[PDB]
């Protein structure tokens, strides 16, 4: 800032972050809804309200409680969803204060989601922050060849 | 009688809620439609036109892509303080899409609120506010 030619915004389900897409002049600003904000309930109850198709799902290493409750998060969102259409983009989340990580890479990865260790760092949002961007840039050259 | 927005004729852009330099606000106002302003996520995004002078507006027309609901308010002050609605509408899911609104009423500056799109993005071709 300020050789930035563009910012994107984007409503991200964790259950303002700006980040720069490498190597572009295009900033990303991830609006994180923490559910038990509650940001997400004040959004969803919102006129207008679009629903989430971006999300962080977070669990701690050592309660496979929270890593369960991160799948049935996911599987929600999932059907949650208004416009079947657009995939839900979500990223898993590793951190620490029990669960397999060699079992959470996979679940992981089985569902297409991506993975990220935390224990013991923005990656997670720089993989959100691209997934979106790489959207936008198709769209919007969709948007040109439409308008012809 | 004239289309105050053309830009040609005064027609200024000057509150954006997002901008990507590649689709600026000014593309909706160059009589091109093969030209846009792109939204670059979330709703609503808005933005504020501005007239050479206070005009009865008679018809506004905007020309768009993935477009849900639009809302307008006008402004006959010489500063963009107090705004007042003149109308929203809900847009086919469609592939451009035209809104021609016969209207009587007079402004010096327009508010388009796009509330809602059918995608993550949308953009807006062309506005035409036409009077004298
Ligand atoms: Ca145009």
């Amino acid at each position: 800032p300020i050789d930035i030619t563009a910012t994107l915004r984007c409503k991200v389900a964790v259950v303002v972050a700006p980040v720069t897409i490498p190597d572009t002049t295009v900033s990303v600003e991830l609006f994180l809804l923490d559910t038990a904000g509650s940001d997400l309930y004040k959004e969803q109850i919102s006129q207008y309200w679009n629903g989430v198709y971006y999300a962080i799902l977070v669990f701690d290493v050592s309660s496979m409680e929270s890593f369960e409750s991160c799948k049935a998060w996911f599987e929600l969102l999932k059907s949650a969803r208004p416009d079947r259409e657009r995939p839900l983009r979500a990223v898993l989340v590793a951190n620490k204060t029990q669960v397999r990580l060699d079992m959470a890479q996979d679940w992981a990865t089985t569902n297409t989601l991506d993975f990220f260790d935390v224990s013991a760092a923005d990656a997670p949002f720089l993989s959100i922050a691209t997934t979106f961007y790489r959207n936008y840039e198709d769209k919007v050259a969709a948007f040109q060849d439409a308008c012809r | 009688m004239k289309d105050y927005a053309r830009e040609e004729n005064g027609g200024l852009v000057v509150m954006a809620s997002c901008s990507d330099e590649r689709f600026p606000p000014e593309n909706m106002l160059d009589g091109k439609d093969n030209t846009f302003w792109v939204t670059t996520g979330m709703f609503p995004q808005e933005f504020v036109l501005r007239l050479e002078s206070c005009i009865r507006v008679s018809k506004i027309t905007t020309l768009s892509l993935n477009v849900r609901k639009l809302a307008v308010e006008k402004c006959d002050q010489d500063k963009p303080d107090q705004f007042e609605k003149v109308f929203e509408v809900e847009l086919a899911n469609r592939r451009l899409q035209t809104e021609v609104h016969q209207v009587n009423i007079r402004a010096k500056y327009l508010k388009f609120i796009l509330l809602q799109g059918h995608g993550e993005f949308a953009t807006v071709n062309r506005v035409s506010v036409v009077g004298g």
